[PDB]
RNA sequence: CUACCCUUGGUCAGGUUGAAGUUCAGGUAACACUGAAUGGAGGACCGAACCGACUUACGUUGAAAAGUGAGCGGAUGAACU
RNA sequence: UGAGUAGCGAAAGACGGGUGAGAAUCCCGUCCACCGAUUGACUAAGGUUUCCAGAGGAAGGCUCGUCCGCUCUGGGUUAGUCGGGUCCUAAGCUGAGGCCGACAGGCGUAGGCGAUGGAUAACAGGUUGAUAUUCCUGUACCACCUAUAAUCGUUUUAAUCGAUGGGGGGACGCAGUAGGAUAGGCGAAGCGUGCGAUUGGAUUGCACGUCUAAGCAGUAAGGCUGAGUAUUAGGCAAAUCCGGUACUCGUUAAGGCUGAGCUGUGAUGGGGAGAAGACAUUGUGUCUUCGAGUCGUUGAUUUCACACUGCCGAGAAAAGCCUCUAGAUAGAAAAUAGGUGCCCGUACCGCAAACCGACACAGGUAGUCAAGAUGAGAAUUCUAAGGUGAGCGAGCGAACUCUCGUUAAGGAACUCGGCAAAAUGACCCCGUAACUUCGGGAGAAGGGGUGCUCUUUAGGGUUAACGCCCAGAAGAGCCGCAGUGAAUAGGCCCAAGCGACUGUUUAUCAAAAACACAGGUCUCUGCUAAACCGUAAGGUGAUGUAUAGGGGCUGACGCCUGCCCGGU
């Protein structure tokens, strides 16, 4: 049975990476959370 | 910035083939590019040099105790001398 | 001009389809090409926003001439071709000065045909004029609403429109539509009506052929549920089960008119459809 | 993941049937028309890959939070990827 | 607690010899078995060191463990030419100014980014424990640079460069056969190399091998295509280029453009079934010399090639490339010699124990290659190349459950229902109903044949022939219970309801009579269309225009579709 997940770099990257967060007012809000509460991973 | 380009000799048992095939081995520095590693061989050890290949090798996972963390990045190059010989001892 | 199929199998079975005798060159001129990418229905949201529309055969746009604006110098028919974007035949015609252009094919041109644009024009098919220049009761297609921009109206498989009478500024036409209305008298037209004219009769005949012209299937109203449309829900099958058969975005959809009031075209229409 | 779509690619062993058209012969005032050959159409036929999921047994603290065995449908197309 | 209970996750192992504290479980050997359109060989994603060597045995491993994808230690990935970047563009994304919008921001022009497509110069052999078109050997090619240059130029130029412009080109669908090649297969008393039987027999007997790239030079199955000269309302200016036009000659030819393959060379080199010399504490551990390459046959799903033919649903772009001028400037270079050529990836798994499934999980995972016998075949059964014996076993051979085989007489009496099972099944020949939209129904139905030996004998392909391959007909015989002797391969028929049909659907209890459908009809819509998304801008509709577009209902086809407009 094929399952949810299927990774893929590109994709992963350009939906959940740092520059994509960065071009939006949204995802700039989820990088602030993140430094906020002391991530080790930002994106 | 030769000296910083070529940071250490590489001596391994196929360093040492390669040596007997006047090939020699140097992790240099991760920025540079071959011909740099090239003029910086030519410059610190007199030599003419035929040809120089290059390679880089990723951090390597690595544990002590329970600590994990990575080795440094590498960049390893293997040059070839037209003329002279290099003696690393 | 239609071919009938046999009844090779039940897709075939009452298939008809055009044969093609028109049609004088199987492929365009390459350099009136352009590349027409589907929008599937989908606009520039991303959204559907008509249904139906998808798939369908690959197509490459022919730059059509509308405008006819070059006048006082021959063109010379070199062939009638198909046309995927459009129900008429399209004629690829070469002007005395070596340039190249497709018209619409209106009914009867031939190759070796030569037709001219302007004024000074005769009234022959294929020919552009100034609706002030074309006599009364001409039969015409390719007619233009604004001086210059280029036809728009009667450019369908077999359409014409015939010229009533001239006012001062207006003349006064009959589209296919039936509807008499007034047009600028210095917009264009093309003598004569559209070729193709057998276009209407063919039988589609099975529903991959309507998937290759690019038509996804209409899903009715009565048979979706209360959230999807106002038809839906019901057990069993049941009627309408209101004053008004409605659309799937709740308007009723059965004489209802949508012409919007004060337009500037209602003093230019004489009489309606 | 999934639905629909966009652009760009890929795949479909083997066998069968034999549409239109055409040619030859006959036939006609000329056409219809008849026969043979040619021709190679189809959401055409049988059937692997591939896609699917009709029946049934098994499984039901599973080998598996939807599967397996045996049969089953589609398989040049509104095909599958 | 349940309880020493359920379970230990598709399968074939046996023994000998090692090792070790300890061995069904590790190593080596022999035999046996399993896959083999593959359990084999590549490879894209994905993983990210799992790869290699030495060491270890707490934990992990459904048992064990001396072993491991585990633990420790140290190693391992080499490129001008492979894939990506220093080239191109598609969808899409982004977007200077700009348009729109309480804010936030949305839209969008020029311009950019963006492969899944276009362009683009390297091949064969050898080599390691672990990389190899990357290292080494041999032999190439591409771009650039420097020096010397046969030769040509030297300011309207005319040698040379040449647009950020023009033109050509790149450049394309689907189906269908036929053909030329080549790979591959097969055979041979061609050649070469081994072996020569002890179980009754034979010894022209048995087994194995029978090659070599790019590049360079030539050749050529096939495919396509008139050419030349004048002139010019066009190609934003120009043009000698393109387009148009006129004339001359030509037209089953010649010329031009393409083109698989072949030949030679590359190569007295490499590889090679093997042989002879050796060296070695025993040595399958390595060194030197030697070692054949033929003919026939078959023949692609590869290639010529989207070529050719046909068709309707009418089948990217941009750059590389060629050419034209506008412009540029004394200098340009056939050849010869020498030199320069970066970054990223490169290990290993990759139908899987390394990826997605919490697992060393009977699931899922794009593409490429894919031998012999049989056959139409990539089906079937058995094998090859190659890989594998499945990470609990030993006994016993109860009930019961599962999976499989058989069954007297009967033959649907079972049951909600023939559910399941059984039966049919291949190829050839004979033969085949109602009804029908004349296609069909049809493999209707129902029958007959099928092995082997020998004799006679019509043919076809390829060849001078021999030979090789394909393929019938007749007759006479032989054997069995049985000859598609195994495996794989329709059960059929008569009626009725529903839906015309091929399709589609409740991923995971419903596949249907439900949806869709081609056809019918009504209705809206004259174009800044109506309808639709959006606050708008901006879009879809449509680069469409009433033979068109949206919506409602009906649902192939045939015959038809009556009455009521009082109500809404
Ligand atoms: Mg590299
Ligand atoms: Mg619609
Ligand atoms: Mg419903
Ligand atoms: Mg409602
Ligand atoms: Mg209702
Ligand atoms: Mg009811
Ligand atoms: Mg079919
Ligand atoms: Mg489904
Ligand atoms: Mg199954
Ligand atoms: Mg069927
Ligand atoms: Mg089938
Ligand atoms: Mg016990
Ligand atoms: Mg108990
Ligand atoms: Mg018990
Ligand atoms: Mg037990
Ligand atoms: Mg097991
Ligand atoms: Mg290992
Ligand atoms: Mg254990
Ligand atoms: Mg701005
Ligand atoms: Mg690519
Ligand atoms: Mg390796
Ligand atoms: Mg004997
Ligand atoms: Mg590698
Ligand atoms: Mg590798
Ligand atoms: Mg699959
Ligand atoms: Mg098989
Ligand atoms: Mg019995
Ligand atoms: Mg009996
Ligand atoms: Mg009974
Ligand atoms: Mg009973
Ligand atoms: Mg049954
Ligand atoms: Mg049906
Ligand atoms: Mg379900
Ligand atoms: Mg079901
Ligand atoms: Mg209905
Ligand atoms: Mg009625």
């Amino acid at each position: 049975v094929k399952r949810t997940y299927q990774p893929n770099k590109r994709k992963h990257s350009k939906v959940h990476g740092f520059r994509k967060r960065m071009s939006t007012k949204n995802g700039r809000k989820v990088l602030a959370r993140r430094r906020r509460k002391g991530r080790k991973v930002l994106s | 910035e030769a000296r910083d380009i070529l940071k250490r000799p590489v001596i391994t048992e196929k360093s040492s083939e390669a040596m007997a095939e006047d090939k020699y081995t140097f992790d240099v520095d991760t920025r540079v590019n071959k011909t740099q590693v090239k003029m910086a061989v030519e410059e610190i050890f007199n030599v003419k040099v035929a040809s120089v290949n290059i390679m880089n090798y990723k951090p390597k996972k690595k544990r002590m105790g329970r600590y994990q963390g990575y080795t440094n990045k590498r960049r390893k190059a293997i040059v070839t001398l037209k003329e002279g010989s290099i003696d690393l001892f | 001009a239609i071919k009938k199929y046999k009844p090779i199998t039940n897709g075939r079975r009452n298939m008809t389809s055009l044969d093609f005798a028109e049609i004088t060159k199987t492929t365009p001129e390459k350099s009136l090409l352009k590349p027409l990418p589907k929008k599937a229905g989908r606009n520039n949201q991303g959204k559907l926003t008509v249904r139906h529309h998808g798939g369908g055969h690959k197509r490459q746009y022919r730059v059509i001439d509308f405008k006819r604006n070059k006048d006082g110098i021959n063109a010379k028919v070199d062939s009638i071709q198909y046309d995927p974007n459009r129900s008429a035949n399209i004629a690829l015609v070469v002007y005395a000065d070596g340039e190249k252009r497709y018209i619409i094919a209106p009914k009867g041109l031939e190759v070796g045909q030569i037709v001219e644009s302007g004024a000074e024009a005769d009234i022959k098919v294929g020919n552009a004029l100034p609706l002030q220049n074309i006599p009364v009761g001409t039969v015409v297609h390719n007619i233009e609403l604004k001086p210059g921009k280029g036809g728009q109206i009667a450019r369908s498989a077999g359409a014409s429109a015939q010229v009533l009478g001239k006012e001062g500024k207006y003349v006064l036409i009959r589209l296919r539509s039936g509807e008499v209305r007034m047009i600028l008298s210095t917009c264009r037209a093309t003598i004569g009506q559209v070729g193709n004219l057998q276009h209407e009769l063919v039988n589609v005949g099975k529903a991959g052929r309507s998937r290759w012209k690019g038509i996804r299937p209409t899903v009715r109203g009565s048979v979706m549920n209360p959230n999807d449309h106002p038809h839906g829900g019901g057990e069993g099958r049941a009627p309408i089960g209101r004053p008004s058969p409605m659309s799937p975005w709740g308007k009723p959809t059965l004489g209802k008119k949508t012409r919007r009031g004060k337009k500037s075209s209602d003093k230019l229409i004489v009489r309606g459809r």
